[PDB]
RNA sequence: AGUAGUAACAAGAG
RNA sequence: UAUACCUCUGCUUCUGCUAUU
RNA sequence: GAAUGCUAUAAUAGC
């Protein structure tokens, strides 16, 4: 029901194939302004940045501001911050698992594709092995 | 104790105007950040694994002795005794509807000192500091 | 370069045990390799003050069957192990841990020592030392142009400081025989900037995940940026 | 107690993978007790931590009094295993 | 909300009138789109360091080409023969 | 049967 | 096949995010 | 005549 509404709303968008994944992606942004009350996800960039600009010159620098904590924390994040998520899709066995093993698994696996990024502790570098496990031709992993 | 040496005083129903304010919810021993706090626990506890000596290290150094002295000989697990002083060394200090009343061992009662409605004189017991009278 | 020369000189424990220590304060071994070198002499220094140096059950220092020895080595251990063993070490024997990382540690003498390895005067790098300090750990500097300053107890006998002196000029001439000398002599700094670069994969997919009337997200970055969207 | 159902089904086999990691970690808490408190810090190995602690524990156990000369000679043998 | 309200309802003008609409917005996350929260990032993150304009794109930019698993299928049943059976969402399109 | 209600249980497994 | 009138199981038959902390 | 910012396995709220 989610996937058909979510398209529904967004079908009057720009289609096109995605030439990574194969996929039928759908695009309703700078789109066809609505002609009815029918919910609409054509929302228009401009708008979205004048709504903005508006906002940050009425609260001058609070972007900046945040931006430079949400950075410092970052750096500061280690990976066990991963670990306090109720239940999180294992991709090594295509079934949801506790946060913690969720992490565990994919750790041991990265291990195992020469991504160490994990044991220097900090966030950024495990995030870093996360984005270049995309270009990894092929993905090993354990399963007993 | 507090609860035990205290003196209840009159009900009176009437109007009062509650307002939301961030309290501390329960006394503490002496009051520091987490981090220091945290510090001082170690050295007290877990000596050996304490890291680099701290200024607070000093600063609480009759605290750190006091509370090593208290805590020697008993048999509970570390863990406990951990969170017993982390419990009254860190500051629990939220959000309440309070009404003329902010004192820690004031705001402990806060369920029985006022309703909106009504409001019930209570004076604790032990001690109450010069700063706050 | 320096890179080459290390692998040379030094043995691979004293080259990751050094490696482990620049990463920990997170600076690039390869980008910075004269912090490299100055750690790597300094463990390396260290080791031979400790390496034949034991104790008896009696309780008496010897020349080397026996795993005890009467030094302890703690520049080269991670900081936290390093930290735990300097505080194990006050607690037990009945001192006051120094608030800076003690290098050596001598079971008979039953004190901490700090060494220092200095470019110019080991005299005037004894007194630079004594500002921090004061008297926490009992200092031992040395200089490549063969000069030492010991504390007035020093525990380093006639035939123990020589090797060090040996040591530290036979390097000193390793490093001016290969031209490398003048690598070190340099002044060398660089503020670790904390890169994160996307690979091919993600930098396709952010490419695709662009609004209506972009190319690549190159565009709407710049798009963002720059113009003004008012009206 | 433990919700059992795991026993019927192949996932079993996790509870091994756990019970090998509770082993790990509960004695590494038995080396360093401020590890159930404080949440330790290191890139270094775990076993690299518990063999340099326990060789000062064995050591300062020895020249204190607490250990005897016939289990430091064991403590040091054991520990040169590693 | 309560010094919100106050001040919001003071600042009313004299002979105005102040009006609340107590809202609710219909299919927000059907309709929000990843791609507008990129731009945000990008328009917010507009004077931090490069690393970390990308740092914060990364998360709006998987989201833009996410894939929804379906779940567990649909159950097909003969109540004449008493049988069920789980169709697995792989084998959805299996039968007419 | 029934519970229940947009899909299940009315035992499952070796 | 059989052991099986036996044995094991009663959230593990996919339970998320953000806040009150 | 003010502060001190956090960070549960419950429950509530919205998605
Ligand atoms: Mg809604």
């Amino acid at each position: 029901d989610t996937v058909i509404r979510t398209h529904e709303y967004s079908n009057k968008g720009k289609q096109y194939i995605s030439d990574v994944t194969g996929c039928t992606m759908v695009d309703p942004t700078n789109g066809p302004l609505p002609e009815d009350n029918e919910p609409s996800a054509y929302a228009q960039l401009d708008c979205v940045l004048e709504a903005l600009d508006r906002m940050d010159e009425e609260h001058p620098g609070l972007f900046q501001a945040a931006s430079q904590n949400a950075m410092e924390t970052l750096m500061v994040t280690t990976v066990d911050k991963l670990t306090q998520g109720r239940q999180t899709f294992d991709w090594t066995v295509c079934r949801n698992q506790p946060a913690a093993t969720a992490l565990n698994t994919t750790i041991t696996s990265f291990r195992l594709n020469d991504l160490n990024g994990a044991d220097k502790g900090g966030l950024i570098p495990f995030c870093q092995d996360i984005i270049d496990s995309l270009d990894r031709p092929e993905m090993t992993f354990f399963s007993v | 104790m507090r609860l035990d040496n205290a003196t209840w005083g009159r009900i009176t129903f009437g109007p009062v105007e509650r307002v939301r304010k961030r309290v501390l919810l329960n006394p503490l021993t002496k009051e520091m950040p987490p981090d220091e706090a945290s510090n001082v626990i170690m050295e007290i506890l877990f000596p050996k694994e304490a890291g680099i000596p701290r200024e607070s290290t000093w600063i609480h150094r009759e605290l750190i002795k006091e509370k090593r002295e208290k805590l020697k000989g008993t048999m509970i697990t570390p863990i406990v005794l951990a969170y017993m002083l982390e419990r009254e060394l860190v500051a629990r200090r939220r959000f309440l509807p309070v009404a003329g009343a902010t004192s820690a061992e004031f705001i402990e009662m806060l369920h029985c000192l006022q309703g909106e409605n009504w409001r019930q004189i209570y004076h604790p017991g032990g001690n109450k500091l010069t700063e706050s009278r | 370069s320096m890179d080459t020369f290390i692998t040379r000189n030094f043995q691979t424990t004293i080259i990751q045990k050094a490696k482990n220590t620049m990463a920990e304060f997170s600076e690039d071994p390869e980008l910075q390799p004269a912090m490299l070198f100055n750690i790597c002499v300094h463990l390396e220094v260290c080791y031979v003050i400790s390496d034949m140096n034991f104790l008896d059950e009696e309780g008496k220092a010897y020349t080397a069957q026996n795993l005890r020895p009467q030094y302890e080595v703690i520049e080269g251990m991670p900081r936290t192990i390093a930290w735990m063993v300097q505080r194990s070490l006050a607690q037990e024997h009945g001192i006051e841990t120094p608030k800076y990382l003690a290098d050596l540690f001598d079971y008979k003498t039953k004190r901490f020592i700090e060494v220092g390895i200095t470019k110019g005067l080991a005299d005037d790098y004894f007194w630079k030392k004594k500002e921090k300090l004061g008297n926490s750990m009992e200092l031992m500097i040395f200089s490549y142009n063969q000069d030492y300053s010991l504390s007035n107890e020093s525990s380093l006998d006639e035939e123990g400081k020589g090797r060090v002196l040996s040591r530290l000029t036979e390097l000193q001439a390793e490093l001016s025989l290969k031209n490398l000398w003048q690598v070190l002599i340099g002044e060398e700094d660089v503020e670790k900037g904390i890169d994160f670069k996307l690979g091919q994969t993600i930098s396709r997919l952010r490419d695709i995940s662009v609004p209506a009337g972009f190319s690549n997200f190159e565009g709407m970055r710049s798009y963002i940026d720059n113009i003004d969207p008012k009206g | 107690k433990r919700n059992r159902s795991i026993l019927n089904t192949d996932q079993r086999n996790m509870i091994l993978e756990e019970q090998c990691y509770a082993k790990c970690c509960n004695l590494f808490e038995a080396c360093f007790n401020s590890a159930s408190y404080r949440k330790p810090v290191g890139q270094h190995s775990m076993l690299e931590a518990m063999a340099h602690r326990l060789r000062m524990d064995a050591r300062l156990d020895y020249e204190s009094g607490r250990m005897s000369k016939d289990d430091f000679e064991k403590a040091m043998a054991h520990l040169g295993e590693i | 909300l309560s010094n919100a309200v106050a001040k919001m309802l003071s600042n009313c003008p004299p002979g105005g009138i102040s009006m609340t609409v107590t809202g609710d917005n219909t299919k927000w996350n059907e309709c929000l789109n990843p791609r507008i929260f990129l731009a945000m990032t990008e328009r917010i993150t507009r004077d931090s360091p490069i690393w970390f304009r990308d740092f914060c794109s990364i998360a709006p930019v998987l989201f833009s080409n996410k894939i929804a698993r379906l779940g567990k299928g649909f159950m097909i049943t003969s109540k004449t023969k008493r049988l069920k059976a789980q169709i697995p969402c792989p084998d959805l399109f299996s039968i007419p």
